[PDB]
């Protein structure tokens, strides 16, 4: 509980650039844009596109439970993918819709929740109830073919499960 | 109406600190997702931050502290234990898979945004991953490994003479303080619990040193502070601060463990009160860089920063939480706001006015006309 | 048996779910030394290690 | 078996119009166009739109069986409606898609096959097996609230029914 | 490549002639639907025909025959029976609900298209509902109530000096013949079964009358005619016809009861052979108006006119039938084409060449240089 002074504590203060000097920072190495906020589109059209992105998704998973598939297709991953599809296609609705149905065939986005097999899901509920929330061991011993970070993403999504009732 | 830039990398919610550990990065993903469903995402410029390399992390940190972080794993955990103790990595700062990846994203978000502010192509920039303010030059501390805040500020100094740093987090922002303890170009103001609490620093008499004396403001506090008490001591002090320190870029750390019913915190603030600070700051129309920080009742962390994002867009959102992947997380109520608890506010008017006055004196010592 | 990175090299932690009775479904946490000696509580582990580690802030249940 | 001659058999032959004379025929009273063949659109885009029109339809009937709803939405009525939606919106993909999701809500097209209630369908199979293909009496006595021409349209659609096996 | 206009009203498939009756309007809806799924619909100009009013139906028919039709119903069926017998409405031409609506659509399609041809804004125009060629001025006959063909032709005469009418239907096109029996401006050529068959007219010696003599061509035929025999007698005769009668607009009635395995017909033609006629006509690059007509094995009627529509667009289609609402109608095979039966062709080469020559003489009687 003490604040220290010295070369090994304080930061070297970065000098203000001259009016002629330039910071020399490549912005593409630092960021890559995912949604412009000033679009030729209106809320209605974006909203509409989101409905469409959802419908494709449901029709996609109909081609290899109705309400279930629709809810599945209504999850955030599909929406996020819908907002990128717009931006990648320069907010051209007509161009963006092609992206969603590339060659007459729809696209499927499934989060780790939906994507895991019945038996993987099963494995997870055994590994949790047995190792608690120790997710490296849960993989090592129960789901070693999955990547840790996919098991995390799954965990949190699974915590909202319906059949999941830890509370009373 | 101010233009806002939001930084987020999908991976950040998936990094995990360890079983039984309170810091849970997933809370940022929860926020992200609410923002999309509250329709706010739509309304701001969304950037994926590239990974910050050791190159720019060593612009403040040790060439061999970052080296250590780049290298350490849970594999070679028993091989390094020598260096582990010298760098504070353990009891409450675990090693964990992806750790260095996590730091790169948190730091990348803050730095990219700072540039964005310097390049004068935004008014506000938001990175909820960032804000990790306990980190030191040569050691990790309080769940913080890299101090993205300092690095962010260091870039801003390239275009801004005076950078103000405000810290709402319940814990004293000693990392950002210590890093700038001897400079007059950056003023670090912090409101926090004090007395049998971490990090043990930031009492009334912590004023700075050298050129940095009278440039480190602190407000020590006891338990149970209201929105009403907090508001009544934040606005006066910050208006003086602006009055005296006259900054040209603000960095507001919006720590959410100062909210009511936090797991680690013991303050009695509501999202509303907490946000009133962000709104007050924003009102001073300076290039602003909102970061997150602490927060350990993640349902409310989510709520808070979602709300405070709206504030930066000065758009209204309903108390009705929109459906989302984690909708079921939010109690029986599924509302945005929280109300304060019956918890007793041990910050009597007498105690707050004593401190206030002492600070008003400290601030008067600065130059003015 | 999982490596516990915050303890010295070779130390491991295991969590075991109770299968029946009063606390069916709850778990117990155990640690193992490098030689395989089993420990069942924080004070037992702290007594064994002594001053070679500071366990004040060590969360026995999570191993962090 | 005889061909007749006279004023009461032959047609009065319509005289060729002068180079100055005009036929005087209002074309809007005679026809109304439903699809232009020279569109700014390509086969791919129309095809794509048709997939989209189908997806909406499936997602529509998910909002009050997956494969069943998709097939239902893939029937011709939905497609025809998709080709009109295009033409009405001047072959603007982006405008036409709004038409399909007017206010964030999708549109449902159901032919008489799909539209009839379980009990109406039932009535029909009793009326047929009892009155054969006498569709005015089938209505009068069994489905009097339906219009004859809807019962016809239903009939033909029902003849392809799966559960329908009159052949061996 | 020629431009095609297609006329269709959705209601037309839903009108019904009566229990046990062979004429089934639904076959047009089946065609329509195949056209959409074969992708042909896409490629031609699609028009809904407004209802033809008594105004233009009386341009050929009796003011009191149409009046009768406009009025008659199954309600007042026992009240009218007087007029029913004078007008032929009964045994094989039933009264039925919507009858007059049905006529209006069939006639509207043909007339609208004729105009379209006169207005020179199409090359080909198609109306499968139309073609109802047994109708007379003052009476219904052979399932035909209004002779859309005559009315169509009457409009064409407004811009075309010479209108050729070709009739493939197995039944002799006596309605269109009788209506134009005394004029030289319209030549009616017809290939049909003859001898114990309807309508009893159109033998070798049926040549016309007055100004219309040597302008009504007929080819009488016995059972079992091949594609090969038919082709070998259609092309020669039609090339002479064009040669001599030199028309400026063609109207081809594409009756599909001349196909093999028809319910009423007894010819042995395949879709391929049948269409070869449409293709041959089209080749003479004249404004062309394709109508349908008879056809009573509707699965094949559908196939035929679908194929023959492709021919007008000179686009290829696969033998694989595309899925459609009535897909299950098409046998175990689900193919477009039909093959001929073992049925015996009683049209010996000697018998066809006798007739051919007689017709070549008749046609030579026309003026030429
Ligand atoms: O999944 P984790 O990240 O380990 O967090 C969980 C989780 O807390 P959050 O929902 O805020 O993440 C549990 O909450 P529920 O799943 O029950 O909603 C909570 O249980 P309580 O809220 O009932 O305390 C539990 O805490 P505990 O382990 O004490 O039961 C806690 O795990 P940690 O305590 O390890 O963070
Ligand atoms: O439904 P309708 O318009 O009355 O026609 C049907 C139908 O013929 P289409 O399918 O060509 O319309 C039947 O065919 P399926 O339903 O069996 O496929 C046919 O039966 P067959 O093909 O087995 O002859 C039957 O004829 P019938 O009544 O002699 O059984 C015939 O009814 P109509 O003879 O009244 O036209
Ligand atoms: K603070
Ligand atoms: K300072
Ligand atoms: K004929
Ligand atoms: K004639
Ligand atoms: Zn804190
Ligand atoms: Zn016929």
């Amino acid at each position: 509980g003490e604040i220290r002074v010295g070369n090994r504590y304080q930061a070297d203060i970065t000098d203000l650039l001259k009016e002629g000097e330039e910071d020399g920072r490549d912005q593409s190495r630092l960021e890559t844009q995912v949604w412009e906020a000033h679009n030729p589109l209106t809320d209605k059209q974006i909203d509409q596109f989101l409905v469409v992105a959802r419908s494709v998704g449901t029709f996609a998973r109909a081609l290899d439970s109705l309400h279930m598939s629709a809810a599945a297709a209504s999850r955030d991953i599909t929406l996020f993918h819908a907002m990128d599809t717009l931006h990648k296609n320069i907010y051209d609705i007509s161009k963006a819709i092609s992206a969603l149905v590339p060659q007459g065939g729809p696209v499927l986005c499934r989060d780790e929740m939906e994507e895991w097999s019945a038996s993987e899901a099963n494995l997870f509920e055994e590994a949790l109830e047995k190792y608690g929330k120790d997710f490296t061991d849960i993989q090592q011993d129960f789901l070693p073919w999955k990547s840790l970070t996919s098991i995390i993403e799954y965990y949190y999504m699974w915590k909202t499960t319906d059949r999941y009732v830890q509370q009373k | 109406r101010r233009k806002v830039c939001y930084y987020y990398d999908g991976d950040v919610g998936n990094y995990y600190y360890g079983q039984g550990h309170p810091m849970k990065p997933h809370r940022i993903r929860m926020t992200h997702n609410l923002l999309l469903n509250y329709g706010l995402y739509r309304k701001m410029e969304i950037y994926r931050p590239h990974k910050a390399n050791a190159e720019e992390m060593t612009k403040y940190h040790s060439d061999d502290y970052i080296k250590f972080l780049r290298s350490i794993r849970p594999d070679n955990m028993s091989e390094y234990s020598k260096q582990m103790q010298r760098f504070n990595v353990g009891e409450d700062c675990p090693v964990f898979d992806g750790l260095f990846e996590f730091c790169q994203l948190s730091t990348g978000g803050s730095v990219a945004s700072a540039v964005k502010l310097n390049k004068q192509q935004t008014d506000i920039a938001v990175n909820w991953a960032g804000g990790l303010h306990h980190a030191k030059k040569s050691e990790a501390s309080g769940f913080c490994y890299v101090n993205d805040i300092v690095l962010a500020i260091l870039e801003l100094l390239k275009y801004h003479q005076r950078v103000l740093y405000i810290d709402i987090d319940i814990h004293h922002g000693d990392g950002v303080e210590e890093a700038f303890y001897t400079t007059d170009r950056v003023m670090t103001v912090s409101f926090h619990k004090y007395g049998e609490y971490f990090p043990g620093t930031g009492d009334l008499r912590d004023i700075g040193a050298g050129k940095g004396k009278y440039y480190a403001v602190n407000y020590p506090l006891r338990d149970g502070i209201d929105d009403e008490s907090y508001e009544a001591i934040f606005k006066p002090v910050m208006s003086k601060v602006m009055e005296m320190f006259q900054p040209s870029a603000v960095v507001l750390q919006c720590g959410s463990d100062s909210l009511s019913g936090d797991r680690l915190g013991c303050f009695n603030l509501t999202i509303k009160g907490h946000a009133k600070c962000v709104e007050f700051v924003k009102s001073f129309n300076l290039p602003m860089l909102m970061l997150g920080g602490g927060g350990y009742t993640i349902r409310n962390v989510a709520r808070c920063w979602t709300y405070e994002t709206a504030v930066a867009l000065d758009t209204e959102i309903p108390n009705e939480l929109p459906y989302n992947d984690y909708f079921e997380y939010f109690g029986p109520d599924f509302k945005l706001h929280i109300s304060p608890s019956n918890m007793t506010n041990q910050n009597t008017n007498e105690y707050l006015e004593k401190i206030k006055q002492r600070l008003f004196e400290n601030l008067r010592m600065l130059p003015h006309a | 048996r999982m490596d516990c990175p915050a303890l010295p090299p070779g130390w491991k932690k295991e969590e075991v779910i109770r299968k029946s009775g009063l606390s069916a479904g709850k778990s117990d946490v155990y640690y193992f030394s490098p030689s395989g000696k089993k420990f069942r509580s924080k004070p037992q582990l702290a007594r064994y290690l002594g001053n070679t580690v500071d366990l004040s802030s060590f969360d026995f249940r999570t191993g962090k």
